[PDB]
C-alpha cells in the first residue's frame, strides 16, 4: 500500500484555468496507473469525472480533462464555474488494489468575501445544577469556509475542554460553525471573562463575554 | 440487512446498491468507504459480466461482493463487526475503469453505547454580541445518543435567521446547537420557542428563552 498525495486546497476565479496534480510516493505516475478523478460537492453528493488517465465520464462538462504533467497525474479545469468549487479526489491503481488520495479542496471566488459574525453564549443556570458548564459561541456567515478558533479565559487562552465543528454551506452559499468550551460549574464561578476569537483571512473577529 | 444504522459489535451487515443507473451498462461496480480520518477507503470491485471479483488486502475477509442481472442488483456483506466499521459505505457504478455513477450513501454506526435522552438548555443573548442588532437565540442539545434529532423554531413558523448545526462527537455522546435570529419586537416581548425531538427513544422538549 503505497500513499498518494494532493494539494491540500487551491483557490481560483471564474474564467481562470486551473490545474491539480496527484503525486505517488513510490516512483512516478504513468498511464500504467490509471488515474481516477472523483469530485464531492460540499453537499456530500460525490460524481465520477476522469478514468483511464484522461477519459471523461459521460455527462462531464467539457472544461474537465485529465493528463499527465512530467511525473504526476493532472486535473484540468478550463474555464472553472462557480459551481465547481468543491473537493476532488484522486486516485491511482496499483496491481489490484486502488489508492485514494486526501483530496484537493478547491475554492471558486463566485461571490465577495466576507468577514463572520459571532455571537457567544454564557451557560444555562439548569447546567450548572449538574455541575457542569457550557459555553457556546456560534459563527456563521463568511467566506471563503475556512476558520480556525481560539478560547481565552480571563484574557489567558485555553487550550482545553474545546471542541469546534466543521464548516457546513449556508442556503446563501456561505458557510457557517460554531464551538463549545466545557467548564465546570465551579469553575464558572471562580473566573470572569470568557473570549471567543475567530480568525478568517488574517483578520479576526472577537466577542467576549464577562459574568456581570 | 439492516439499514437503520445501528447494529451490535461482531453482527454481519449486508448493504444493497439502488439508483436510477439505467439498465444498459454496470460493467464494473465498485465500493467506497468514508469516514473522518481515514478519508476514502477502496473495499474492493465486481464485475457482473462474469462474476470476477477484487478486494482490498485489508476487505479481504470482512467484505463479500454479489450481483445478478435479474433485478439489476449488487450487495455487499459485512462480517465480524466492529466499531471501527462505522463509516458511510458508497456505491459506483460505471463502465470499464469508470466510477461514473454514484449512489446514496449508507449510514452504518457500531457501538455498544446505551440509549440517552436529550436534555435541552436555553441560551440566553446578554453582552456577546449578534450582529447588525436584532434578537439571536438558540438551544443547547447535549448528551444524546445515537442520531438524530429535529429543531423547529416557533412551531414551524420561524424560518430565516435558524443556523441547526451537525453535531460534534463529545465522549460517546452526540451534542449539537441551533440558532435563530429575530427582531426585538418579538424577544424579549414575546414568544420563541425551540422544539428538540429525538426519534430513537422519542422525546419532545419545550423551552421557553426567558431573559436573563
Amino acid at each position: 500500500q503505497a500513499v498518494v498525495t494532493q494539494e491540500s486546497a487551491l483557490t481560483t476565479s471564474p474564467g481562470e484555468t486551473v490545474t491539480l496534480t496527484c503525486r505517488s510516493s513510490t516512483g512516478a505516475v504513468t498511464t500504467s496507473n490509471y488515474a481516477n478523478w472523483v469530485q464531492e460537492t460540499p453537499d456530500h453528493l460525490f460524481t465520477g469525472l476522469i478514468g483511464g488517465t484522461n477519459n471523461r465520464a459521460p455527462g462531464v462538462p467539457a472544461r474537465f480533462s485529465g493528463s499527465l504533467i512530467g511525473d504526476k497525474a493532472a486535473l484540468t479545469i478550463t474555464g472553472a464555474q462557480t459551481e465547481d468549487e468543491a473537493i476532488y479526489f484522486c486516485a491511482l491503481w496499483y496491481s489490484n488494489h486502488l489508492v485514494f488520495g486526501g483530496g484537493t479542496k478547491l475554492t471558486v471566488l463566485g461571490q465577495p468575501k466576507s468577514s463572520p459574525s459571532v455571537t457567544l453564549f454564557p451557560p444555562s443556570s439548569e447546567e450548572l445544577e449538574t455541575n457542569k458548564a457550557t459555553l457556546v459561541c456560534t459563527i456563521t456567515d463568511f467566506y471563503p469556509g475556512v476558520v480556525t478558533v481560539d478560547w481565552k479565559v480571563d484574557g489567558t487562552p485555553v487550550t482545553q475542554g474545546m471542541e469546534t465543528t466543521q464548516p457546513s454551506k449556508q442556503s446563501n452559499n456561505k458557510y457557517m460553525a460554531s464551538s463549545y468550551l466545557t467548564l465546570t460549574a465551579r469553575a464558572w464561578e471562580r473566573h470572569s471573562s470568557y473570549s471567543c476569537q475567530v480568525t478568517h483571512e488574517g483578520h479576526t473577529v472577537e466577542k467576549s463575554l464577562s459574568r456581570a | 440487512q439492516p439499514g437503520p444504522e445501528l447494529v451490535t459489535p461482531g453482527a454481519s451487515v449486508k448493504m444493497s446498491c439502488t439508483a436510477s443507473g439505467y439498465s444498459f451498462s454496470s460493467y464494473n461496480i465498485h465500493w467506497v468507504k468514508q469516514t473522518p480520518g481515514q478519508g476514502l477507503e477502496w473495499i474492493g470491485v465486481i464485475y457482473p459480466g462474469n462474476g470476477d471479483t477484487s478486494y482490498n488486502q485489508k476487505f479481504r475477509d470482512k467484505a463479500t461482493l454479489t450481483a445478478d442481472k435479474s433485478s439489476s442488483t449488487a450487495y455487499m456483506q459485512l462480517s465480524s463487526l466492529t466499531s471501527e466499521d462505522s463509516a458511510v459505505y458508497h456505491c459506483a457504478r460505471g463502465g470499464s475503469g469508470l466510477l461514473a455513477y454514484w449512489g446514496q450513501g449508507t449510514l452504518v454506526t457500531v457501538s455498544s453505547a446505551k440509549t440517552t435522552p436529550p436534555s435541552v438548555y436555553p441560551l440566553a443573548p446578554g453582552s456577546a454580541a449578534q450582529t447588525n442588532s436584532m434578537v439571536t437565540l438558540g438551544c443547547l442539545v447535549k448528551g444524546y445518543f445515537p442520531e438524530p434529532v429535529t429543531v423547529t423554531w416557533n412551531s414551524g413558523s420561524l424560518s430565516s435567521g435558524v443556523h441547526t448545526f451537525p453535531a460534534v462527537l463529545q465522549s460517546d455522546l452526540y451534542t449539537l446547537s441551533s440558532s435563530v435570529t429575530v427582531p426585538s419586537s418579538t424577544w424579549p416581548s414575546e414568544t420563541v420557542t425551540c422544539n428538540v425531538a429525538h426519534p430513537a427513544s422519542s422525546t419532545k422538549v419545550d423551552k421557553k428563552i426567558v431573559p436573563r
